[PDB]
DNA sequence: GGAGGCCAAGATCTCAATTTCGTACAAGAAAT
């Protein structure tokens, strides 16, 4: 739906692995109650992976906020260095702007 | 003391499997932590589209391309699919039987 | 209606093969394997779906699927096993609470195991044990995968009860050129005679069922061809 | 009428056809070779077995079935006024030239001796026993297509519905009253052509080297050892001229090496 | 007309063994190896497969129970039929071979035959072998040997009067002369065989029929011993069998199986729990396993598995998870149209 | 008194041979 075009048409480097992750896993996080599995090697961008399908579904009732997981500062303060200067701007392209926690 | 708790608990919960039975199934579980830990090695040579990398694997006990039968043959999961190819052409440094069968 | 690419299987041999005359072809492998997936005995179905998942020759009327070629290591060989049935008239089936044998001066009328009608069958059948056994065939992996790890389906003869052909660790490797029917002239495949390729005469039906429809001239392979396992994985 | 065991009969079972007897008109296909009675003009035999079961046999069949004890002698003393029959020889052979219609009795000496003086007359009969098979195939010029009967055996079914006419020594088939299923004519293929070329090439290897080639290619064919470890025979001792003759298949080696044991 | 692949592990509670003609010679009793001494034993899945088709075979004679004279209906036509699947009386459903499928009347009349096949008539039921998942999973089992039950208890002599502690007496002399010379007999039976490996051809087949008549003097020694035939202090050869609790892996299919047929199986499998022993040595316990079976069908229309539930059968009981599987079990029970007769 | 039902004989023979899985590290806490 309008995640790819907002990804594409703001610049950002959209893959083919990239998209079967957004829609399956914001197909997962759509059923209640339900866990996803998932493998993601490196050059997926696992991190936007599970992120714009948190920006998908923030569309349905944005009120709802995610908690990111995460082990150590091996893979965390990454996602700080990529949420920020990515995934704010298709949020921008898509209206949601929506402000970042951190809770460490 | 993993084996012996897991059979304490599998004897208390009333399971009839052999105290071997476990050994084994905490064996493959460690195989399988293995495979993952390898598969987060392999994950540090490459972080971008253009890492090229000489992964060099020193252990006699990697299953080679042609030893099928090996007792570890999961472990060339560490590998990624889409370098599978390089795994079946690869260098081996000290391989086995290198000579030609006439029983082809 | 997929797109197809040259794919080899390579699987760990569980148990002994029972060679069919005819070498088993992938496609027959196949055929069982969507007779299943989709219930369907009647062939026309099942070899629809199988067009949809393999590659079928129009102008030989056959599928690329090359048969059975034996994957045989330095370490394990080709062997000469015997698959061997044999009737188990255990005390429990010789007895009057599964059936009420014929009587005479309240003594039961013990069933001739030795011979005739009611005797214990040894059926004895050659049966190939070679470690791997390897197919090629132009296909979709995903499809074909699949059906040979999450099917019923063996190699050889009778693998729907005698279990014979058991597989495990199917490998599929994408392969570089079409090995599935010909190979510098060599059939792989149950292929028509006038196809040119030389090989082995016999008389067979070209797309599976193997055992239903005319059979017809055909030119088959070897029933047991060996390779080794180094030059089966060179591709 | 076209079918092997007709060729058979007319070969070697017709000459029990004074002690065999006038057919019974019949309306259902024969049990024994399980044709259909569009061939046997619509007469046949009507039969029961030791096992009580209403069996029709058509004028080949028969002849496996019939009691000839002044031609073929008495095969059981115990039980004198049943003598020899076709159907219930084991270790007995025969080969018949179907083009010929003359067939030879491959038989042991003791079945040899039980047969009276008449029945020599009407067959030839050389002694010899289930493993002097192969060695009488080798040494004579076989005439084709023949019909090559290892074991009579007992299972009479099993041996007609067995048949196989061998059309050329590429392909002889070994009918010895087992069921010859297309999954077990490898074990009853005799490819004497290629036997007979891996005998001549034996020639060039010492005694030594020959029995270290079959030794070697036996364990390999039972899986005793590596293919490894018998290539590395095979070339310590110079013996891949003799592996280039070998069928791929490990059951046909296994009968040619019975046969070159043989001879 | 659905595919339920059983896909499962079979615990082995105690060790599984099989005689196979083919595996066993006289070095020893093996398992089929599928190649080598070195290669991985699997137990076949014609043994599994005739297992299950008895206890088909039981369900369906209980089933049906008996007669008012108290006797099974089955006749041995029938009886035969239903358990090796052989037309003995020569009155069956001929087929036209080229019908794949042929028989849906008798199918659906007579389960058992539609699970497992008669002559003629393809079956439905495939059962696989259980293929370790180890390397070591197999061992030398059994074995032992028969004591004289007299020379290792004493207690049992004061039981016996001093005409049997003579032929106690005798039996154990005629042993020990025996055992000598059936020694010195196989001495030089295995210097034949030393002769046999020379093969130096000028007398080979003599000195095989002179091994032949060896055998024979081995069986006139052994006729010679008039208290006793066979020795009683036997070392006893161990049998190969699966280690207690291995891991072996099981395919089982049902292909294109109607609800009652599903559920016939199904039933088996839970008579067979009852009694959950595979292949032989029965007096050890041999065959007593305990298996798991994850029961999944093939998605109409496409080539995915979906999960209809798990058999789980243990020393504890028979867990029949998923309400398909119940549903089939129901069906076959309530359905009155089996006539597993003529 | 002809139908079962058990039991003994039929001559020959192929061939093949074994010695021990896996040995760790992190990072990071509102606690059991
Ligand atoms: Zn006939």
């Amino acid at each position: 739906m309008n995640t790819s075009a907002v990804f594409e048409s703001a610049g950002l480097s959209l893959r083919k692995v990239q998209q079967d992750y957004i829609e399956a896993a914001a197909g997962a996080l759509t059923q209640d109650h339900k866990v996803a599995l998932i493998s993601a090697e490196t050059g997926v961008g696992k991190t936007l992976g599970y992120l714009v399908p948190a920006l998908l579904i923030l569309l349905k009732n944005p009120e709802a906020k995610f908690v990111i997981a995460t082990n150590s500062h091996a893979l965390m303060h990454q996602i700080f260095r990529s949420d920020r200067p990515l995934l704010e701007q298709i949020a921008e392209q898509c209206g949601i702007k929506v402000t970042f926690s951190r809770l460490m | 003391m993993k084996a012996e708790s897991l059979y304490g608990y599998l004897k208390e919960r009333g399971y009839s499997r052999t105290f071997e039975a476990v050994n084994r199934n905490i064996y493959l579980e460690n195989l399988r932590k293995v495979i993952r830990k390898a598969k987060q090695s392999v994950g540090r040579g490459i972080r971008s589209e253009n890492d090229t990398v000489r992964i060099i694997i020193l252990d006699p006990r990697f299953p080679e391309p042609t030893d099928l039968s090996s007792k570890h043959r999961s472990l060339e999961h560490i590998i990624p699919v889409r370098f599978r190819r390089e795994y079946r052409s690869c260098e081996i440094l000290s391989p086995a039987y290198f000579e030609e069968d006439i029983q082809c | 209606m997929l797109n197809f690419k040259p794919y080899r299987v390579i699987m760990s041999s569980l148990t002994p093969v029972v060679i069919s005359g005819i070498a088993p072809s992938l496609d027959g492998i196949l055929y069982e394997a969507l007779s299943q997936a989709i219930p369907s005995n009647e062939p026309g179905v099942v070899l629809a779906r199988l067009k949809e998942i393999l590659l079928f020759n129009d102008e030989l009327g056959v599928f690329h699927a090359s048969s059975l070629r034996f994957g045989i290591t330095p370490e394990q060989g080709i062997g000469a096993t015997t698959s061997m049935r044999c009737d188990y008239l255990s005390p429990e089936k010789l007895s009057t609470a599964m059936f009420s044998p014929r009587t005479r001066r309240g003594l039961f009328t013990r069933v001739l195991l030795t011979g005739g009608p009611t005797k214990r069958r040894m059926t004895t059948r050659p049966a190939y044990s070679a470690p791997y056994l390897t197919f090629d065939f132009v296909g979709s992996s995903e499809a074909v995968e699949i059906l040979l790890n999450h099917a019923h389906v063996g190699v050889g003869y009778d693998y729907f009860s005698a279990a014979n052909g058991e597989f495990n660790n199917v490998t599929i490797l994408p392969l570089d050129i079409d090995t599935s029917i010909s190979n510098e002239g060599m059939a792989l495949r149950p292929v028509p005679v006038n196809s040119g390729l030389n090989g082995i005469k016999g008389v067979s039906p070209l797309i599976p069922p193997y055992f239903v429809g005319e059979k017809l001239n055909i030119v088959h392979p070897a029933p047991v061809r060996t390779q080794l396992i180094s030059s089966l994985l060179r591709g | 009428m076209n079918h092997p065991v007709e060729s058979v009969y007319s070969a070697l079972t017709s000459i029990l056809l004074p002690y065999m007897g006038e057919p019974v008109p019949v309306q259902r296909n024969c049990s024994c070779c399980g044709r259909a009675p569009s061939e046997f003009d619509g007469v046949g035999f009507e039969l029961v077995n030791a096992y009580r079961e209403r069996v029709v046999h058509c004028r080949p069949c028969q002849t496996f079935f019939v009691s000839a004890p002044e031609l073929m002698g008495v095969e059981n003393p115990k039980k004198p006024t049943t003598g020899q029959k076709f159907g219930m020889w084991s270790g007995v052979g025969a080969v018949i030239n179907v083009e010929d219609n003359s067939s030879v009795l491959l038989a042991p000496q003791g079945v040899v001796n039980k047969l009276p003086e008449h029945f020599f007359d009407h067959v030839e009969v050389i002694t010899a026993t289930s493993g002097q098979h192969l060695e009488y195939l080798f040494n004579t010029e076989l005439k084709f297509p023949l019909i090559y009967i290892q074991n009579f055996g007992v299972k009479t079914y099993e041996l007609v519905r067995s048949l196989r006419v061998s059309l050329s020594a590429d392909a002889i088939y070994t009918c010895a009253d087992q069921l010859l299923t297309r999954q077990n004519e490898v074990l009853y293929m005799l490819d004497l052509k290629k036997a007979k070329e891996l005998h001549q090439e034996i020639k060039n290897y010492s005694k030594k080297e020959m029995d270290i080639f079959i030794r070697t290619v036996t364990l390999l064919a039972y899986s005793r050892i590596t293919p490894e470890a018998a290539s590395n025979e095979f070339k310590k001792n110079n013996l891949i001229p003799l592996l280039l003759l070998l069928p791929t298949d490990p059951h046909q080696r296994l009968s040619i090496l019975h046969l070159l044991k043989k001879v | 007309m659905r595919t339920l692949n059983f896909n499962g592990k079979i615990s082995t509670l105690e060790p599984l063994t099989v005689t196979v003609k083919n595996a066993v010679s006289t070095s020893g009793h093996r398992l089929p190896r599928n190649g080598g001494f070195n290669a991985a034993p699997y137990f076949p899945g014609t043994s599994i497969r005739g297992t299950l088709r008895h206890a088909a075979h039981k369900v369906i004679v209980d089933r049906v129970g008996l007669n008012a004279d108290g006797k099974s209906p089955f006749d041995l036509a029938e009886h035969f039929m239903l358990a090796q699947g052989v037309d003995i009386n020569g009155e069956a459903e001929t087929f036209a071979p080229g019908e794949i499928n042929a028989g849906a009347e008798l199918r659906s009349k007579n389960p058992l035959i539609s699970l497992f096949g008669r002559w003629g008539l393809s079956g439905k039921v495939g059962i696989g072998n259980a293929i370790p998942d180890g390397d070591n999973q197999w061992g030398m089992f059994g074995g032992g040997a028969r004591s004289i039950m007299f020379q290792r208890d004493e207690s049992l002599m004061e039981f016996l009067e001093t005409d049997q502690v003579d032929r106690l007496e005798r039996l154990l002399e005629e042993q020990a002369e025996a055992s000598v010379d059936i020694s010195q007999i196989k001495t030089e039976q295995d210097a034949l065989k030393k002769a046999m490996k020379s093969a130096d051809k000028d007398t080979k087949a003599e000195l095989q029929i002179k091994v032949r008549e060896l055998d024979e003097k081995i069986q006139a020694r052994k006729d010679q011993k008039q208290e006793s035939r066979e020795s009683i202090r036997r070392p006893i050869d161990p049998y190969e069998a699966f280690i207690t609790g291995a891991e072996l892996s099981h395919r089982m299919s049902i292909k294109n199986a109607t609800d009652e047929e599903a559920g016939l199986f199904i039933s088996a499998l839970i008579r067979f729990a009852a009694e959950p022993r595979f292949g032989g040595h029965a007096n050890h316990n041999c065959g007593l396993v305990e298996a798991h079976w994850t029961v999944t069908t093939w998605k109409p229309g496409e080539l995915v598995p979906v999960t209809l539930g798990e058999i789980v059968i243990t020393p504890n009981g028979v867990e029949i998870t998923g309400d398909e599987l119940f549903a089939m079990v129901k069906a076959f029970n309530e359905n009155q149209s089996f006539d597993f007769t003529a």
